[PDB]
């Protein structure tokens, strides 16, 4: 519970002298508050680690997941974006940035740009098909032409189970 | 004419008699016996190459057959570990 | 000195450095004002770079006894402003001793057709580490030790090399 | 602190290449280990031995909350991304011509694909 | 024969050696005046590069390293020293000094570059030293004590491709470079030497045909030739050629080339191995050629 | 003997033609490489070029060994541009890259000679080549992304470019701050190049953000770089390797926009 995490973090900050060493434990303090659903105490302990380890892609990704669990779309995206800047191997996180942008604004040139970046890391992916479809339905008559060529060219990579043949 | 090229000619029937001893429920025992067959022939070929006078051109195939079956032996060893882990997991 | 340059530290240094590089070294103490300015701001590496340019200019323009005495004591001020720095950063940076500071207000050089013939100024750069200020301090002191024995050598020594000096 | 000391024993040119490699193979210093690995098998081993040691350090430094420790293990080794495919591209970027010729023979090719 | 140029070396005293660099662009000479002198000699011009002083006795041989390691020279002296010298940025300084000998060091010779940067040195105590560059200025030394009785006079390396010694190697392994060298001495012996699998050095073969002190010995470069060949000279005025016709037999045969009226001091192979130069004690050089009959003919009388 | 007769009167390319009739491969390779290692000049003269084209285009001599020889010659004649080049005429990019990053990059940045440094870096950048270059992403790519960020602003300062391209510019600047952070600076110059690259990037970030925060359509004024939210500047400027007087006027520019965030928060 909260009070067990608080009792552990009190004795573990007692067994720490200097402020920067307390900040260096902040990542683990933040995980324990998240495992109690204390999301602001998690945010508050990960930010007090990040302000002492500015470059850890895991801490930025954990702050992004805490903003996703506070429905704060572009703050989840900014912390995920910063985690991709600090470790570009995260193809999954390039896709998760497209996933949270197309769920915020369909007109956003960043949504379309991060989908571009996700497709160029995962071709032949039905999750990337539907993230294109959700933009192209909103591009109107100019959308419909691109949607026909998409449907043909990605069915040519996977014949679909139902949806794309009906569409 | 090389001795090595004459000495490894059983293994085409020895691997068959080892396959006809096992099943998919003893499919690692099969590869551990394949390492014992290749390691036995590596032992035989080493115990010929270690007895060749240096520079006798004929033993070129004996040395290539030794290294080929030594790399085969350790490739059966590799298979016997990684495909056991991947099935247990 | 004490705090009159909020937003403005980039201008005050450029104003004093351009004024210093235009004027006579024996008429206005601008290099010592700029040294004191950088020292008050704990910018010991800029203070030492300014004092080393001053000692280099003094031997190359000002062939007098007091010009050799300021060369030695300004090289000393530069050297001790490197001894106050970690060996990670304890070095000075200069154009090579033959590259041209074309002095402020000089008309740019031309062809006979009247173009500004700005040749590509390849910045070949002298780097001097802590030993090299011990070396030119030792030689400036010895230019002065010769001047404090032979008053005629003063007309030469201020920009002499080590083997000339031997 | 012992690995930080063993890494420091790997990087002064006054230590023997083999003593630098001994302490490197126990402290993650691939960069001082590859200077002794003079077969294909030694070169695959150098990558895999340090990949395990680096991933072990990443799980330990995520799970074991130490105190008072004021020195780092090098960010070239703590910040190391690893994959199996990557190791078998780095084994084709090497200058060691022997490894580039052995990484074209039939069983060494099978060994790459069975590991993948 | 035709002269290209005539160097005045400014040496005040007897020259003991004169060796060019691998390209024939520079010359090194050494003397009883304790100096080694380096010259540019390009196109029949001549210029002093250095007067290298820093031996304390007469200098008895010089040797250039292979240019794969950069501009490096070795020299050996009466004072028991071997000095290694290097050009960096265009100035020459001492890059090593080895005093580990119990008398005068009479000869020096570099290994083939294929073995690494290794020097061999022969001494008047009877020993030989080997100096291996380990990296970033350091040198391993190995000392073969008592390598000759009475004293060691000359050292010369075997070329890194021993003829025939490749036929059993399947396509894609490295050559196992069997490091060897020859040495002559005041025991009347030539001896062949090899590195074994522990890195220790061993007397592989003896060669016995001179009736007096062996002055010098030189191994032939294995360019085009399928045999292994050595020349050696003596205090009884002989020169012997030695062939080894099968590298698996290790069996050497002595062929008398000539017998002069006085001492022979030095033997020097052409870079194409097809010609031998021979330094006679009447101050002369003679030049010698192998025929298609395998007979040795003079080309300077 | 005939190959030596051909070397002696200077027909060394025909000494190779004779030595190429050696049936023994191990002697044939050594004899040809050893002879090439003497005769290949650093001056790629009409006569050297005629012999090199004869050897490669008639005799099929592998050109690797002509430049192996020119590299052993470039070691003896000390030219480390022709050594690095002739060792790349043997193989790999890395020798040009690790020369550039130590001996050209820092002076070229200090001279604002970006368009020259780019002329090397975009020939090294292609994925056929950069995938073979050690330490590329923390060195050559950092200098090159800095130049291409300056080029894309040099262009947006001249044309009606879109929000999609300013999104790209902000992403390219944000990708660069925590990478100037990571440059292998060796010399007295490299630390200066890195820190005015950082000073330039801190102020590129301001101009890029005031184009993301233009004013409402009631005054036809130019877009203020001091109106930029502190909330988007400080998390990226707090990684830039800048001297303490450069960081002081940056911190004063950040208190200036913070005071505008407070005054336009009391109305």
């Amino acid at each position: 519970s909260k009070a067990d995490v608080e009792r552990y973090i009190a004795s573990v900050q007692g067994s720490t002298p200097s402020p920067r060493q307390k900040s260096m434990k902040g990542f683990y303090f933040a995980k324990l508050y998240y495992e109690a659903k204390e999301y602001d105490l998690a945010k508050k302990y990960i930010c007090t680690y990040i302000n002492v380890q500015e470059r850890d892609p895991k801490a930025h990704r954990f702050l992004g997941l805490l903003y996703e669990l506070e429905e704060n779309t572009d703050k989840a995206v900014e912390c995920y974006r910063r985690s991709v800047e600090l470790n570009p191997t995260q193809k999954d996180l390039v896709l998760k940035i497209a996933e949270l942008l197309c769920k915020n604004d369909v007109t956003d040139g960043r949504a379309k740009y991060w989908l571009e970046r996700a497709a160029k890391l995962f071709p032949g992916s039905p999750a990337i098909y539907k993230l294109k479809e959700q933009l192209l339905d909103c591009e109107g008559e100019d959308g419909w032409n691109k949607l026909f060529d998409l449907i043909q060219s990605e069915l040519y990579v996977r014949p679909d189970d139902v949806h794309v043949n009906i569409r | 004419d090389d001795p090595g090229e004459a000495a490894s000619m059983s293994m085409f029937s020895d691997f068959l008699q080892s396959f006809l001893k096992h099943s998919s429920s003893t499919v690692f025992d099969l590869v551990e016996e394949y390492e014992n067959i290749c390691g036995s022939q590596v032992n035989i070929l080493s115990k010929i190459v270690s007895r060749a006078t240096p520079g006798l051109q004929k033993f070129s195939k004996t040395a290539s057959m030794l290294w080929l079956l030594q790399q085969e032996m350790v490739t059966w060893r590799l298979l016997a570990s990684l495909y056991r882990d991947r099935i247990q997991s | 000195v004490e705090f009159p340059y909020v937003n403005l530290h980039n201008e005050v240094v450029g104003i004093i450095e351009s004024r210093a590089r235009a004027v006579d070294l024996m008429t206005h103490n601008y290099y010592e004002l700029l040294y004191a300015f950088h020292i008050y701001r704990h910018n010991y590496r800029k203070a030492g770079t300014v004092m080393f340019e001053y000692g280099m200019r003094l031997g190359r323009e000002v062939r007098t006894l007091r010009g050799l005495e300021k060369q030695g004591n300004c090289y000393l001020a530069a050297l001790n402003c490197l001894r106050l720095i970690r060996p990670e950063y304890a070095w000075i940076v200069q154009p090579v001793s033959g590259a041209v500071y074309d002095r402020p207000g000089a008309s740019p050089k031309r062809n006979h057709d009247g173009e500004c013939t700005a040749a590509p100024t390849n910045r070949q750069i002298e780097i001097l580490e802590l030993e090299d200020l011990e070396k030119e301090c030792s030689l400036a002191r010895i230019r002065l030790t010769l001047a404090q024995h032979d008053p005629s050598a003063v007309a030469v020594a201020g920009s002499s090399s080590a083997e000339e000096m031997v | 602190i012992w690995k930080i000391s063993c890494w420091r024993m790997a990087e002064d040119e006054l230590f023997n290449r083999y003593e630098r490699a001994i302490y490197a193979a126990l402290s993650g210093n691939l960069k001082q280990l590859l200077p002794v690995c003079d077969t294909w098998e030694d070169t695959v081993w150098a990558y895999f031995r340090v990949m395990v040691d680096s991933l072990v350090e990443q799980e330990i430094q995520t799970s074991v909350a130490t105190l008072d420790e004021t020195e780092e293990l090098p960010r070239e080794y703590l910040g190391a991304n690893w994959t199996l495919e990557k190791v078998f591209e780095e084994l084709q970027a090497t200058d060691k011509k022997r490894v580039l010729e052995e990484n074209q023979e039939h069983y060494h090719i099978v060994q790459k694909f069975l590991i993948l | 024969v035709s002269v290209i140029n005539t160097v005045d070396t400014s040496h005040e005293d007897m020259i003991h050696d004169a060796q060019m660099d691998y390209y024939g662009t520079r010359l090194a000479t050494c003397s009883s005046d304790r100096s080694v002198k380096i010259f540019d000699v390009r196109n029949g011009g001549q210029i002093l590069i250095a007067d290298l002083r820093g031996h304390e006795g007469p200098v008895w041989q010089v040797a250039w390293a292979h240019p794969m390691y950069g501009n490096i020279l070795a020299s050996c002296s009466y004072d028991r020293k071997v000095i290694i010298w290097r050009e960096e940025n265009g100035t020459w300084e001492k890059s090593h000094e080895h005093a580990g000998h119990d008398s005068s060091v009479n000869s020096v010779c570099w290994a083939p570059h294929d073995y690494g940067l290794i020097l061999a040195c022969g001494s008047s105590d009877g020993a030989i030293s080997l100096l291996t560059y380990t990296g970033e200025g350091q040198w391993e030394v190995k000392k073969i004590n008592n390598a000759h009785t009475i004293g060691c006079n000359a050292v010369s390396w075997a070329p890194a491709v021993v003829p025939g010694s490749l036929i059993d190697h399947p396509s894609g392994q490295k050559p196992n470079y069997i490091k060897r060298f020859a040495s002559g001495g005041c025991d009347n012996l030539i001896k062949l030497w090899k590195e074994e699998e522990d890195g220790q050095w061993k007397e592989e073969q003896k060669l016995e045909a001179h009736s007096d002190w062996v002055r010098d010995v030189a191994w032939a470069p294995s360019i085009g030739l399928p045999t292994s060949t050595i020349a050696s000279c003596s205090q009884d005025g002989r020169v012997f050629i030695w062939t080894c016709d099968d590298a698996s037999s290790n069996t050497w045969s002595p062929k008398l080339l000539h017998k002069f009226n006085d001492v022979v001091w030095h033997v020097s192979w052409s870079i194409t191995a097809n010609i031998l130069a021979v330094s006679g004690g009447d101050n002369k050089v003679t030049l010698w050629k192998e025929s298609v009959d395998g007979q040795w003919v003079c080309i300077s009388d | 003997s005939y190959a030596g007769q051909l070397e002696s009167e200077g027909l060394w390319e025909w000494a190779i033609f004779v030595l190429l009739h050696i049936d023994n491969s191990g002697i044939r390779e050594k004899a040809v490489r050893e002879l090439l290692t003497r005769h290949c000049q650093l001056l790629e003269t009409p006569e050297s070029w005629a012999k090199e084209t004869f050897l490669t285009q008639k005799l099929r001599v592998p050109a690797k060994w002509i430049h192996e020889a020119k590299a052993v010659r470039a070691h003896m004649e000390s030219d480390k541009h022709l050594e690095a080049l002739c060792l790349f005429k043997a193989e790999h990019w890395n020798r040009c890259h690790k020369l550039i990053i130590r001996h050209l990059a820092s002076d070229a940045i200090i001279n604002e000679n970006y368009d020259y440094l780019k002329g090397f870096l975009e020939d090294l950048a292609p994925p056929e080549r950069s995938s073979l270059i050690q330490d590329w992403e923390t060195s050559g790519l950092v200098y090159l992304d800095y130049i291409r960020v300056i080029e894309m602003l040099r262009h947006i300062q001249q044309v009606d470019c879109s929000g999609n391209d300013l999104e790209q510019l902000h992403i390219k600047v944000t990708s660069l701050c925590s990478r100037i952070e990571q440059i292998q600076c060796y010399s007295a110059k490299d630390r200066l190049a890195q820190s005015d690259m950082a000073k330039r990037v801190a102020n590129l970030l301001r101009v890029v953000l005031s184009l993301h925060h233009p004013p409402d359509r009631t005054s036809d004024s130019t877009p203020d770089p001091q109106r930029v939210p502190l909330r988007l500047l400080a998390p990226h400027i707090g990684r830039l390797p800048m001297p303490e007087d450069y960081a002081m006027d940056e911190l004063r520019s950040l208190t200036q926009s913070y005071l505008r965030e407070l005054a336009v928060g009391s109305l």
